[PDB]
């Protein structure tokens, strides 16, 4: 019909409508071809070419019949291409379009504000020394930059562990803005085995509710370097920032000057 | 207890002018920074008054 | 109608315009596509025929279309086609210029596309204290260690003093990080700082890591230098630019 349009992107064939593309007439994106006096010169439909590849119009394509955009986050390439792609046709500021509400802000209820980085080492390090033949432990969780929230990490390492630590006396309180601490008195072989899992367990639990993916992970296991009978188990975990389902200032190098 | 949204929006412009917002990924504090040597004088302090010590120069 | 290619290469169909394939002349990749030419013969469309992956060549036209690059981590096959046939084809010198430093001025560098860092830490143990010394080494030229030793002490301000750690460049390729008098817990939030400081340095420079592997002393006699060696591994994926 004279409402469709045969859009060929990249040597792949599309077709759409007239209001489709002209939901945002203001942009530069479709103000650039004349959508509707093509449709009176050709009869059947209008012929257009673009020089995208085939895979990004579908997602500006796709974005102008559904008005969300999702930006990949496996493919980092093609993440880079909408981004461009949007910026340069005038169509980004009506995916995410700005608002500020100064009425909203709640800084009562809100601590300082830090920004989270795109990589994360966790640092986990228990020092077991020999009370009486029998293994002690003197545990610390370490992060690499501030923004974590350790005292909900405290709580969910806190609630496993009462029901699986076998021992006197055992303590777990946040030390620092980047670290924790947890000891235990003459704990067994069997128990000091369900320590150690539980506290990586719910560590990796809590990074992936932060938005972050396992890059690498490392254990090493050597003795103090003052003491010859301290031990020192060390497992450490670098954790890497999924990309999220917007822009990021990260796409800013891609947006294109 | 009070959950962090986690992200943030904030306005960014372009070389032809058009504003739109950059989304952040931002988590909030939860310990004070003690570590440093400078006092900010925001603090809440303990009350000693209460105490009977061998000030003479006081009173009980 | 007359300015679209088509472009056959292992079985798939691209279409493109002229100008984006010669959007860099002196390019060999320019010279092996005589556009004006294959569009006189044929009057209709450039009909060429090429080896090459398909997967390969949505990157390299990608590329020309827009002037970004980010090559995939998850495929070294993929990434390693990708960089090669630019090299052949004389697209990457516009992909990755060289970098221009002012220290005296002159500017000739290439960053290399495989890098290893070297990360030492020597625990030494006399009189009761310990300390550790820290050494810092990058694989070639062409890195910024000013950047990163002002990225270490800023973060360094906040954790601690002055007097306990010291930090500062030896070499343009090594770096050094001294550190003396400091407790148990304390000294594992240095070696995670410089740690997180390193990694995304090299992510401003437009790396990233490929894999991490540390090695330690096992020795359990006395040992005048303990060593932790970490070793890096970043793969150059994209270019960064600031402002």
């Amino acid at each position: 019909a004279s409402d469709r349009a045969v859009i060929n992107a990249g040597g792949r064939r599309f077709e759409t409508l007239f209001s489709t593309l002209h939901r945002y007439p203001d942009t530069p994106f479709a103000q650039l071809f004349p959508l509707p006096g093509r449709g009176a010169r050709q009869h059947r439909g209008r012929e257009f070419f673009l020089d995208v590849t085939p895979h990004v119009f579908e997602y500006i394509l796709g974005f102008l019949r559904t008005n969300q955009l999702n930006l990949p986050a496996e493919n980092l390439q093609i993440r880079a291409e909408v981004v461009y792609s949007m910026n340069q046709w005038g169509l980004l500021e009506h995916a995410f379009p700005p608002e500020v509400i100064e009425d909203g802000e709640g800084c009562s209820t809100g601590g300082a504000v830090v920004k989270l980085p795109d990589v994360c080492v966790v640092q986990v390090c228990d020092h077991m020394q020999h009370d009486q033949g029998v293994k002690r432990h003197a545990l610390t969780i370490t992060y690499g930059a501030d923004g974590f929230q350790l005292r909900s990490l405290i709580r969910r390492v806190r609630r496993d562990l009462e029901r699986q630590l076998s021992s006197t006396y055992w303590q777990c309180y946040q030390t620092n803005e980047r670290a924790a601490f947890f000891v235990t008195t003459k704990v067994a072989n069997g128990t000091a085995d369900l320590l150690t899992t539980s506290v990586t367990q719910q560590l990796v639990e809590h990074t992936e509710s932060m938005g972050y993916s396992l890059a690498s992970s490392y254990v090493t296991l050597s003795p103090d370097v003052v003491h010859t009978s301290v031990r020192m188990l060390i497992h450490n975990f670098t954790f890497r920032r999924s990309r999220r389902v917007e822009v990021e200032p990260g796409d800013g190098i891609a947006l294109g000057e | 207890p009070r959950r962090i949204p986690g992200t943030t929006k904030v306005t960014y412009t372009n070389k032809k002018g058009r504003t739109f917002s950059f989304s952040v990924p931002v988590s909030e504090l939860t310990h004070p920074q003690v570590t440093l040597e400078s006092a900010a004088g925001t603090w809440r302090e303990m009350d000693t008054s209460f105490c009977e010590l061998g000030d003479i120069e006081d009173d009980m």
